[PDB]
DNA sequence: CGCCGCGTCAGACTCGTAGGAATCTAAACCCTCCCCTTAGGGGAGGGTCAAGGC
DNA sequence: GCCTTGACCCTCCCCTAAGGGGAGGGTTTAGATTGTGTGCAGTCTGACGCGGCG
């Protein structure tokens, strides 16, 4: 699946994989050497789900690379509800 | 005979160009099969060597898990889903394991045959295969040139026999067991080399790695590689024999951009490379006629050329796209209206701001010649009406030189240290102006006292005393 | 080898203003690279302002 | 006056988060198509080099 077929089954922009491609946040399963096309497989999907699911509660995208890589990280949740009660507050 | 009648080079090409017929529905077929079948004797050819065949399982174990996908391996196979694959991997591995061991010697020439056979059956992509045909030209071509830097050496001694320096030579492939029948002549030419005999050790030494690395012998080594070279000089000369008969179609289709800034047999050349493309990418299992095919290819070639080199001042493709599609925008807007669209509204019925669209009808325009008749004379061209405006005035120049003179003289009238800060500070008669700091440095002195030093030295010059001849340098 | 008709090549005035030439023409993909977006933060490099000290 | 000194101040350049927008570059595209396509010219006269006949 090329990364115009996974924008739009993700229903996303191009340029949002390019950017979670380029920080590291969701590599694609296979980049072709030559062309340097993207190519996405079923497991990316699973993946970018969990990724817009971190990032419709607000997550920056760091805490999203930080939640996903390194596992026990119940302080970082912790801090975004203190953060976003604050912000409620406020 | 037309020989030496015309100079047009069109004429001499389609002269020519004329002298190859057309190929039929089965002409193309059976042309496409001698490329096939001259892509598949290199291929079986190669085969005769094993760590290309390594390389390849390689590939596949990294397609197993995913570094790489098989549809970037083999585009399918001839008697792509990644199931079959599966099978004729398998069965090929269980031919490369089981030709390893058996070694001897008549023995040693079944399984490397059936094997050949069976891997005939992969039909690659072609960066893969072109891949291991220039691995196996490499090895092949350091390999025979240190065989050849065996007897560069031996020019370099003296007078060179090699009618029957070969004769044993063939077969030994281990020590110099060949090398000392050449003094057994003793005629003088055999002395030379001789004593450089310890200094040939390492080329047909560095043979005690590669023959361990190889597998076979020197020569079948060198004849699967003849083999090769047959092979693929069967499938370029039929290549070059479907190229041949189909330049027609390359004219009917260039006939079609003549006048759009390239010349005709311009048009015809880069036709003719995309038509080599055609050829180079054609399959003839899918039914179709080779024209279908080959024409994406040749219109791909006339109209990139077309983008690339038709204007003095070259305009990206995404920009020649846009200014056509501009044109067929204004094309029916003017019959549809009877009167030119102005900008605004032809970015109206196109999709884009109207900004954009009046750069890029400013964008599109081509250079005037220098040579154009102005008063459609003879006489005077519009290079004669065309002003170097990079010169500086006489009076400019002049203006210059008396304000040089005029600030020496005003920088003369002051305090040596002040005059030195004054011509450092700004460029005056150095190639370079300084900071505070350098000039500071210079006189190992602080920023702000060169600051302090510059700006009295600049008041004493505000003064109408030091300042009238200055002050006629300057406007309203 | 010597001469005759044929193919070819090279030349042909200086002031003002008007004053050029005007046809023809892929699309869908992908990539990298560069600049852009808040509301300012941080730093490098280079000047400037009053204090005085001799 | 010459010289430092500490505090300020300026512009300019790069950085921020999460991509947007666009420029400029590659690649393929499978019904079948197989030889361009214009003029234009009312010059004369030398003069040179050459095929072809004698
Ligand atoms: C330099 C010269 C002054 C003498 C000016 C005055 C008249 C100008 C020409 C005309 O405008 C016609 C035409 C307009 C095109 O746009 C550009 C080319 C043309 C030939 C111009 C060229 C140039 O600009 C001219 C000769």
């Amino acid at each position: 699946s090329q990364i115009g077929l996974f924008s739009k089954i993700c229903r996303v922009t191009i340029k949002t994989l390019h950017y979670y491609n380029k920080i590291g946040l969701l590599v694609p399963a296979y980049i072709n050497p030559d062309n340097g096309y993207r190519f996405y497989t079923s497991d990316q999907l699973m993946k970018f789900h969990q990724i817009a699911s971190l990032r419709q509660l607000g997550f920056t995208i760091t805490e999203i690379v930080t939640l996903t890589q390194d596992e026990n990280s119940c302080h970082i949740i912790e801090r975004r509800r203190l953060e976003i009660q604050k912000q409620i507050r406020d | 005979s037309e020989i030496g009648r015309t100079t047009d080079p069109v004429r001499m090409y389609m002269r020519e160009m004329g002298t190859v017929e057309l190929l039929t529905r089965e002409g193309e077929i059976d042309i496409a099969k001698r490329i096939e079948d001259g892509i598949n004797q290199v291929q079986c050819s190669v085969a005769e060597y094993p760590e290309a065949i390594t390389y390849l399982l390689e590939q596949y174990d990294r397609v197993e898990a995913e570094e790489a996908r098989l549809s970037d391996l083999i585009t399918g196979f001839v008697d792509i889903d990644p199931e079959l694959a599966r099978e004729k991997f398998a069965e090929l591995r269980a031919q490369y394991v089981v030709t390893r061991d058996t070694i001897k010697h008549a023995t040693a020439q079944e399984e490397i045959l059936k094997l050949s056979e069976v891997f005939k059956q992969f039909r690659l992509v072609p960066k893969q295969f072109d891949y291991l045909v220039n691995s196996m030209r490499v090895m092949m071509d350091r390999v025979r040139t240190q065989e050849r830097l065996i007897m560069k050496l031996c020019v370099e001694q003296c007078k060179m026999p090699k009618k029957n320096f070969i004769t044993l030579f063939t077969g030994n492939e281990t020590s110099d067991t060949w090398f000392n029948a050449a003094i057994a002549m003793n005629k003088p030419w055999s002395e030379k080399l001789h004593d450089v005999s310890e200094e040939v050790h390492r080329a047909l030494q560095k043979l005690q790695q590669i023959e361990e690395e190889t597998g076979l012998t020197i020569e079948q080594v060198k004849d699967i590689n003849r083999r090769m070279s047959i092979g693929e000089a069967k499938a370029r000369r039929a290549k070059k024999e479907m190229v041949e008969a189909n330049l027609r179609l390359v004219i009917s289709i260039a006939k079609k951009y003549t006048n759009r800034g390239l010349q005709f047999l311009d048009l015809i050349q880069e036709g003719n490379i995309g038509l080599m493309k055609a050829v180079d990418k054609f399959e003839y299992r899918r039914g179709y006629k080779f024209s279908t095919y080959a024409t994406w290819w040749i219109r791909q070639a006339i109209t990139r050329s077309i983008a690339d080199q038709a204007r003095t001042i070259r305009i990206p493709v995404h920009m020649i796209e846009t200014i056509n599609k501009l044109n067929r925008i204004s094309r029916q807007m003017l019959q549809e209206m009877g009167r030119e669209p102005t900008p605004e509204e032809l970015a109206e019925r196109m999709l884009m701001p109207e900004d954009k669209i009046r750069k890029v009808l400013k964008i599109a325009k081509e250079p005037i010649s220098m040579e154009t008749p102005i008063g459609d004379d003879e006489d005077s061209h519009l290079g004669d009406f065309i002003e170097d405006t990079t010169l500086e005035l006489p009076l400019d120049s002049a203006t210059t030189e008396s304000l040089r003179a005029a600030t020496h003289d005003v920088l003369a009238g002051l305090t040596a240290r002040e005059a030195k800060v004054l011509r450092m500070r700004f460029g005056i008669d150095m190639n370079t102006d300084y900071t505070l700091e350098e000039v500071g440095k210079q006189f190992d002195v602080t920023r702000e006292r060169i600051r302090q030093i510059e700006a009295k030295a600049l008041r004493k010059l505000r003064h109408p005393s030091r300042s009238e001849v200055l002050r006629s340098f300057l406007d309203d």
